[PDB]
């Protein structure tokens, strides 16, 4: 089985 | 917008991954040897080293690399899969002390996450929680010198 990416961490906060 | 850390999956485990230098690293008891997803089907591992508990994918699409610390600070900073930061003290090469002790369900399933100087770069990767009784003071983590000489 793979590891999969569930999710990500911005460290700077920075918004979409 | 991209991200530095990755929040990993496995089917029994749960954890971060933290990208520098364009790899993407994590810790091995976390991993072990699996390859990580990617819409074209699994990548392999780039490094995998079991004596250190790190191992590296290259760094997937959504994501940007940490830069490594070179001011030395012994103030460092954890973050935590929920995205917490928590002050941990430098103690020796691969230990730290949490400046405010947390239960030890609070920093779990971050192993892998990045350990920060004030600077915001990478001192380590965050490897494991170090506990009495349940509440986590200190924390072991993989050197970023390890990783740099590890590539
Ligand atoms: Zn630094």
């Amino acid at each position: 089985g793979s590891v999969v990416i569930v999710g990500r961490i911005v460290l700077s906060g920075k918004p979409a | 917008v991209e991200g530095e850390v990755q929040i990993v999956s496995t089917a029994t485990q749960t954890f971060l991954a933290t990208c520098i230098n364009g790899v993407c690293w994590t810790v091995y008891h976390g991993a072990g040897t699996r390859t990580i997803a990617s819409p074209k089907g699994p990548v392999i591992q780039m490094y995998t080293n079991v004596d250190q508990d790190l191992v590296g994918w290259p760094a997937p699409q959504g994501s940007r690399s940490l830069t490594p610390c070179t001011c030395g600070s012994s103030d460092l900073y954890l973050v935590t899969r929920h995205a917490d930061v928590i002050p941990v003290r430098r103690r020796g090469d691969s230990r730290g002390s949490l400046l405010s002790p947390r239960p030890i369900s609070y920093l779990k399933g971050s192993s892998g996450g990045p350990l920060l100087c004030p600077a915001g770069h990478a001192v380590g990767l965050f490897k494991a929680a170090v506990c009495t009784r349940g509440v986590a003071k200190a924390v072991d983590f993989i050197p970023v010198e390890n990783l740099e000489t590890t590539m």
